[PDB]
């Protein structure tokens, strides 16, 4: 199976400098071009740069031509874009692809995604606190995971056991520069007491775990 | 420097509609050259259309391409749910190989109220002297909809925030929290918080509220 | 045993009759055999590309293009060096003539066609399109350098030439090429490396019949 791997991502500051790696398995990088494409909060797809790993021939975006690097190494079967002079604009998904110059000549297969965060800000843990159940048919409850820095946060409910009605909404950046969400769940009202409800929030740039009854 | 004008932006359709995309380049393209990409929120890209009109391989026959020279079209014959995405073309014939803009493809649905919840805000938050209070909005379409926070019958300004959850892909409903945020001090100085719901679903506004602080 | 530079003195010189005939390369000695047309549009028309069965390989390299290949009889490529040193020496204009599989026939002419030297990579320059073969140029505008399996010299990030096959004035990869696979009466439409003349036929048709002619802009 032809698969990318992207790695390398993280947070950084403006000005400062980060290496990616897309490491090929399944196909050797000589018989394809590598693309590297990216996806800022709120915007469009945006094509950065691409390399032909069968002479090294490159090719940029202007938005990211004089500060970043596509290369290749063919004998680790790995691609890479150094960023330098990077820019708060520059936050964003990373995304290297597989260009395949004969037909279908179009990007077939993806890596997964890398992000990348821009600011002068530190990395900060969350803090969770409960949404408790009102006083009936249906009851919502949730938790508040905020005060965060960087992105991203995973929460899951009873550690996968609860899946259906689960919402975890799309963080949003509070007036002190810091991440807030939400993660809420709908259950029988009746399965309150008998049933215990705990959100497992897992933040890696700080390696913060935290379990969560909710009651 | 193609240019690669895509049209339109958005759009919102039902399941069944026939819905195209058109994507205008500022020069002649070789069709062989031209693809259209699938982008569902926080996936990679998928490849639909290489050649401007070749179905790739595991993409449903209800997506097809069309067009050359300069005039690109992508067309879902059947518009269904799980198609809510963002679409791309793209030239890869001439460096920079950048995108069109992309259309966000949005699935209409018969009109459902919200189911509306409120959560006071924790001891524990209230221990580290901020007071968070949430409205939740549970599945609702259209996703318009007005939240007002009532914080003893005043009308609140600039101190709330909102979230919206991306279109459910098997129903096509939405999710909205509303997240009002005080001072310890300014939320033990009241009692009435309210949450003041304004939806297409609903005949009048719906009102969730508590009394603390 | 007299010499002629082009088609156009073979006929001023009483040679009227369609045929191949053996030209003289500019302030040079050296020959090439060319077919002359000496009826279409008053004559003193200089071949410099056929196609018609498919019989010959257009997959040919740079020095094969320069130099010429196939027979003056059937389908050949006259030769780039030869075009190029003609053509600046004064001013020819390029007739176009083409065939569909429907039975159908029409032309592109422009008033003034030349190819820069090999060191600018046999460069294409036209103007003053005129004819029932498009209203746009089907030959892109400004134009390319010529390009070959082994001369990538397009717009293009991939090679024009290995992916459409032959040689020709490639863009990324632009509405022609006169120099693509020969494909038969059942398999030429949509056929991304065929014998293509976009603004004629459109997207991925594929032709029956090619020619390529030069003549002075002052015959008559
Ligand atoms: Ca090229």
């Amino acid at each position: 199976e032809v698969q990318l791997v992207e790695s390398g991502g993280g947070l950084v500051q403006p000005g400062g400098s980060l290496r990616l790696s897309c490491a090929a398995s399944g196909f050797t990088i000589s018989d394809y071009w590598i693309h590297w494409v990216r996806q800022a909060p709120g915007k469009g797809l945006e094509w950065v740069a691409g390399i032909t790993p069968a002479g090294g021939y490159t090719y940029y975006a202007d938005s990211v031509k004089g500060r970043f690097t596509i290369s290749a190494d063919t004998s680790k079967n790995t691609a890479y874009l150094q960023m330098n002079s990077l820019r708060a604009e520059d936050t964003a998904v990373y995304y290297c692809a597989r260009f395949v110059f004969f037909l279908p000549y179009a990007m077939d297969y993806w890596g997964q995604g890398t992000l990348v965060t821009v600011s002068s800000a530190s990395t900060k843990g969350p803090s969770v606190f409960p949404l408790a159940p009102s006083s009936g048919g249906t009851a919502a409850l949730g938790c508040l995971v905020k005060d965060y820095f960087p992105e991203p946060v995973t929460v899951s409910w009873n550690s996968g056991a609860l899946t259906s009605g689960v919402h975890t909404f799309p963080a949003v950046l509070q007036s002190s520069g810091l991440y807030s969400l939400s993660s809420v769940v709908t259950v029988p009202s009746s399965s309150l007491g008998t049933q215990t409800y705990i959100c497992n929030v897992n933040h890696k740039p700080s390696n913060t775990k935290v379990d969560k009854k909710v009651e | 420097d193609i240019q690669m004008t895509q049209s339109p932006s958005s759009l919102s359709a039902s399941v069944g509609d026939r819905v195209t995309i058109t994507c205008r380049a500022s020069q002649f393209l070789s069709s062989f050259g031209v693809a259209w990409y699938q982008q569902k929120p926080g996936k990679a890209p998928k490849l639909l259309i290489y050649g401007a009109s070749s179905l790739y391989s595991g993409v449903p026959s209800r997506f097809s391409g069309s067009g050359s020279g300069t005039d690109f079209t992508l067309t879902i014959s059947s518009l269904q749910p799980e198609d809510f995405a963002t679409y791309y073309c793209q030239q890869g014939l001439l460096s920079p190989l950048t995108f069109g803009q992309g259309t966000k493809v949005e699935i209409k649905r018969t009109v459902a109220a919200p189911s509306v919840f409120i959560f006071p805000p924790s001891d524990e938050q209230l221990k580290s002297g901020t007071a968070s209070v949430v409205c939740l909005l549970n599945n609702f379409y259209p996703r318009e909809a007005k939240v007002q926070w009532k914080v003893d019958n005043a009308l609140q300004s600039g101190n709330s925030q909102e979230s919206v959850t991306e279109q459910d892909s098997k129903d096509s409903t939405y999710s909205l929290s509303s997240t009002l945020t005080l001072s310890k001090a300014d939320y033990e100085k009241h009692k009435v918080y309210a949450c003041e719901v304004t939806h297409q679903g609903l005949s009048s506004p719906v009102t969730k509220s508590f009394n603390r602080g | 045993q007299i010499s002629f530079r082009d088609c156009a003195e073979v006929f001023k010189s009483g040679h009227t009759t369609n045929g191949i005939y053996t030209l003289t390369f500019p302030n040079s000695t050296e020959e090439i055999k060319a077919y002359c047309d000496m009826e279409a549009g008053g004559g003193g028309w200089t071949i410099i590309q056929r196609r018609e069965d498919g019989s010959v390989d257009f997959q040919r390299t740079w020095k094969e293009y320069k130099v010429g290949f196939g027979n003056p009889s059937g389908e050949y490529w006259l030769g780039n060096e030869f075009v190029s040193q003609l053509t600046n020496q004064q001013r020819y204009v390029l007739k176009i003539h083409l065939k569909d599989w429907e039975g159908n026939e029409a032309y592109s002419l422009y008033e003034h066609f030349y190819l820069s030297s090999e060191e600018l990579n046999y460069r294409i320059h036209l103007k003053g399109l005129t004819g029932t073969a498009g209203k746009i140029s089907s030959i892109s505008q400004p134009g390319n350098d010529f390009s070959t399996k082994d001369g990538d010299n397009d717009k293009c990030i991939c090679k024009c030439s290995q992916m459409l096959t032959g040689g020709w004035w490639f863009d990324a990869c632009g509405p022609s090429n006169l120099n693509g696979m020969y494909y038969p009466q059942r398999q030429n439409t949509n056929k991304f490396n065929g014998i293509k003349w976009y603004y004629w036929k459109g997207s991925g048709y594929s032709l029956k019949a090619t020619t390529m002619m030069i003549r002075p802009a002052d015959f008559g």
